[PDB]
RNA sequence: AUAUUGGCGAGAGACCGAUAGCGAACAAGUACAGUGAUGGAAAGAUGAAAAGAACUUUGAAAAGAGAGUGAAAAAGUACGUGAAAUUGUUGAAAGGGAAGGGCAUUUGAUCAGACA
């Protein structure tokens, strides 16, 4: 439980380094992606993916050069569909899906807030886990910019805001940053060896669950 | 005879044929050398007919001998063909003694194109490919369509923004 | 394989006379059957017509720009043909082929070498 | 099927090349161009540069140096048609210039080896340029066309 | 956004089309507040609706140079309707519990029903106008 | 033995497939028109199963928005698929007494492979 928070996840020990990779032979749209992931993650670096290295080969250099998360892109045709968080040593892996993405904010260089919702179930809150670990547990407060992760159903929409506050108990906010759909599939368990969920059609049949 | 099985199948149906948008003409049965057909490159219309093939990885040249039209049961003779590339050229040459040149260097050719299919191993050994194709069912398309437009109409961010910083900001005054 | 340079003579779609003026009027080719039609007698300014100056290179005609015919295909056995052809003709997957067969296709002309002219059909992610 | 297959089909033997009558002959290059001429550069890194010329190459380039001490202009490959050719000469003899072909060339920061040749050239080649008077401001200098010029009529 | 959007429909109403038309784009783009006290103007004859399309023999009038137009009119039946949706529409962004202030008409649109009669179809979007933003160095 | 476009009752089709096939697949010899004899239409399909939308809110109400049922309301009795004419909205572009058309190109939009 608290042992999982540390062993599988990085907490506020050190800056995490997340090693944003893409698939191979991707086209502008994956590296215009990257340019949105370059922002919102907190040390990227960009590894241009030049064939072979098969997975097992990267974990090698990854351990060598000491990152703590690997975060790959992938393109079926010009649009952008997929999106892979693996974490390097034990390997608890996400996979995810991507139905929108729509292009006024321009933001600063200061680091936003994070907020999430709805994560009653245990596996809604091991992929709370995973943004928690992922992004920044900086917040400078000052800036005035968050990230929200909401999860009303099985689909999870991040966005980013501009917070104003009036004394007359309410607050106004401005569009910003990328519109995004995200779906979990998978949770591979080892690097990329086992499965925990791994969506089906068998669900959507019950109209509800919501995992 | 055999002239008589030709005409009869050029015009008249052989019934495994298609027509490219080309004209040309494919004979899909799966003795012939060549994959068009054509007169005696087609392994019915020829009663003298040599073939390569595989079953396994062992490529094996069939031979058709028209001593053996009363019996279709035993019709291709087949030969193992080493696996040595040189040798096996050689080891062609020798079934095609007193041939037509057409099988000579056909069936030598047929046998360069099989065993370079044999770059199916140099895909499969280097394989390890983080990709593979998924199907887009159209129920599954709308699944995960009207039901995102369904998922955000009841979501209301923006009043689970403006809660959960309230809430958040006052406890932490 | 070895190809000469495609050249079309007419790149352009030899539309009906008047197709353009009226809906119920079909843009697909009719010939104008009139005596006092000046497309018949071909003025100056009118419509061009398909006459059979306009025929397309013997060694270049039915080439897809990468000098392959095509070849439509629906399943294995069918795609098998093109196994000694792979550098003239290039297999075609036809349009009523499920995605679950389609993927068989493409892995078995991977392996033979046959060129696939439409991969993308019914590959989504 | 869905097609039925053609009868006859075209052969997939491919066809061995018909004997060529076309002999390479050595380039015949313009009278204007003698080892050791001051040349203007058209097209390229180089555009409007006033250049030496040294030595004619095998593959129908011509080897051609600055100095790059005067015009920063190296050892350079150029060719001959993108190239205007002065009357003006120097003497070339001094120069070692015999060494290097297009195997140096071949490329498949800077090499040390290029800058210490360029220099060796440069030194031999500073030995001629000295005597003339302001020929060194003349090779620095830019080549351009003021308004008024017409090139048919410029006697080069 | 349907997060931040209310919308009215009538279906199959028996008004004349042509002066829907006309009274439908008169309002189009325009806050919520302004919008029914412009037509509560309308129907006082204070302010006249501008007729650009459907406007053959319309008499010429003074008020119609709000507009850039010399024709205008005053149709009390097609606004009777309009008004009713927009206040049907406001209802309905307060039953999903949006801003009453910030609200403006975005899509309105009318097209014609089946039928002599001459019925017609009205659809109108009203959505927040929203900026509420601050920044820091 | 032969005839048999009626009646009673079967069996068939290289026939028609809802502007066809009888006038009529259906409240069809019906609605209706004619003083009357007579003339005589149009009109098929929700879904596997009504599971035909409980409840909340807006409105005088029809209805609207939510919510729900269904595999799917992109199936809600105006219900299979839903063309064109014709119209609305949204985005681009053009427009000094016509427009559409051909040859060629700029510009803007958009797209195909090859680099397996």
């Amino acid at each position: 439980e608290d042992d999982l928070m540390r062993y599988f996840n990085s907490n506020s020990n050190e800056p995490p380094k997340i090693f944003l990779t893409t698939n191979v032979n991707a086209k502008k749209s994956a590296y215009e992606f990257a340019n949105i992931l370059i922002e919102i993650l907190p040390n990227v670096t960009f590894v241009k993916r030049k064939f072979g290295y098969k997975l097992k080969e990267i974990s090698d250099i990854c351990i060598k050069r000491n990152f703590t998360d690997i975060v790959i892109i992938n393109e079926d045709k010009k649009k952008v569909t997929g999106l892979t968080f693996i974490h390097l040593p034990e390997g608890p892996t996400f996979y995810f899906k991507l139905s929108s993405f729509v292009e006024h904010g321009r933001p600063t260089s200061h680091i936003p807030e994070l907020i999430l919702n709805n994560f009653q179930t245990r596996l809604g809150q091991t992929v709370g886990r995973l943004f928690q670990s992922i992004l920044p547990q900086n917040p400078d407060i000052e800036g005035r910019q968050v990230i929200t992760l909401h999860n009303q159903r099985d689909y999870i929409f991040f966005r980013r805001h501009r917070y104003v506050f009036k004394d007359n108990e309410r607050v106004g906010l401005q569009e910003l940053g990328p519109q995004f759909t995200l779906k979990l599939k998978r949770l591979q368990r080892g690097i990329k060896e086992e499965t925990e969920w791994e969506h089906k059609p068998e669900m959507d049949k019950e109209k509800k669950k919501f995992y | 005879s055999d002239e008589i099985v030709w005409q009869v199948i050029n015009q008249s149906f052989c019934s495994h044929r298609i027509k490219a948008p080309n004209g040309q003409n494919f004979c899909r049965n799966e003795y012939n050398v060549t994959g068009l057909c054509t007169r005696q490159s087609c392994p019915l219309a020829n009663s003298k007919y040599a073939t390569v093939k595989c079953d396994n990885g062992k490529l094996y040249l069939y031979m058709k001998t028209p001593e053996r039209a009363h019996t279709p049961a035993k019709l291709w003779e087949r030969i193992k063909l080493s696996k040595n590339y040189t040798k096996a050229l050689q080891q062609i040459d020798e079934h095609l003694l007193h041939w037509s040149k057409f099988f000579r260097h056909k069936c030598k050719q047929r046998f360069t194109k099989l065993t370079q299919v044999m770059i199916t191993e140099r895909r499969l050994a280097l394989r390890e490919e983080e990709r593979h194709y998924v199907g887009v069912a159209p129920k599954v398309k709308r699944r995960e369509q009207n039901r995102e437009r369904k998922a955000l109409v009841a979501a209301k961010i923006e009043k689970a923004i403006e809660k959960e910083l309230m809430d958040r900001l006052k406890s932490g005054a | 394989l070895p190809h000469p340079k495609i050249v079309k003579k007419h790149t352009k779609k030899f539309k009906r006379h008047h197709s353009d003026r009226y809906h119920r009027v079909a843009e697909n080719w009719r010939k104008q059957k009139g005596i006092d039609s000046v497309v018949r007698r071909r003025f100056r300014g009118n419509i061009s017509q398909p006459k059979i100056g306009y025929g397309s290179n013997k060694k270049t005609k039915f080439l897809s720009p990468s000098g392959h015919k095509t070849f439509l295909v629906a399943n294995v056995k069918d795609l098998e043909t093109l196994t000694m052809h792979t550098k003239t003709y290039a297999a075609e997957i036809a349009h009523n082929i499920s995605a679950k067969n389609r993927v068989v296709i493409l892995a078995r002309a991977k392996a033979l070498g046959i060129k696939v002219t439409n991969p993308k059909g019914r590959l989504a992610l | 099927s869905a097609q039925k297959a053609p009868k006859w089909y075209p052969s997939e033997d491919v066809a061995a090349l018909k004997k060529t009558r076309k002999a390479a002959r050595p380039q015949k290059l313009r009278a204007s161009l003698v080892p050791g001429t001051v040349l203007i550069l058209l097209a390229g890194r180089f555009r409007g540069k006033r250049v030496v010329y040294l030595k004619h190459l095998e593959d129908n380039t011509l080897l051609i140096s600055g100095p790059f001490k005067v015009n920063g202009v190296p050892l350079r490959r150029v060719n001959a048609r993108y190239v205007i050719a002065t009357s003006t000469k120097v003497s070339v003899e001094g120069v070692n210039v015999e060494k290097f072909n297009v195997e140096y060339f071949a490329k498949e920061e800077i090499k040390a080896e290029r800058v210490e040749d360029q220099k060796v050239v440069d030194k031999a080649l500073i030995a001629e340029i000295k005597k003339t008077p302001l020929l060194k401001q003349y090779l620095s200098a830019s080549f351009s066309l003021k308004n008024g010029d017409k090139p048919h009529m410029l006697k080069f | 956004n349907p997060a931040k959007s209310a919308s009215a429909r009538g279906s199959y109403l028996r008004v004349s089309f042509k002066n829907t038309r006309e009274t439908a784009q008169a309002i189009n783009g325009w806050e919520l507040t302004k919008a029914q006290k412009y037509l509560e103007q309308v129907l006082d004859h204070q302010r006249a609706i501008p007729f650009r399309r459907f406007n053959s023999s319309i008499g010429r009038t003074a008020q119609g140079k709000e507009f850039g137009v010399t024709k205008a009119r005053w149709p009390a039946k097609s606004v009777k309707f309009v008004q009713g949706l927009l206040q049907n529409a406001a209802a309905n962004a307060e039953a999903k519990g949006l801003d009453a202030t910030k609200l403006y008409v975005s899509h309105i649109q009318v097209n014609q029903a089946p039928k002599e009669s001459s019925p017609s179809h009205i659809e109108l979007v009203v959505t927040e106008k929203e900026e509420a933003v601050a920044k820091a160095a």
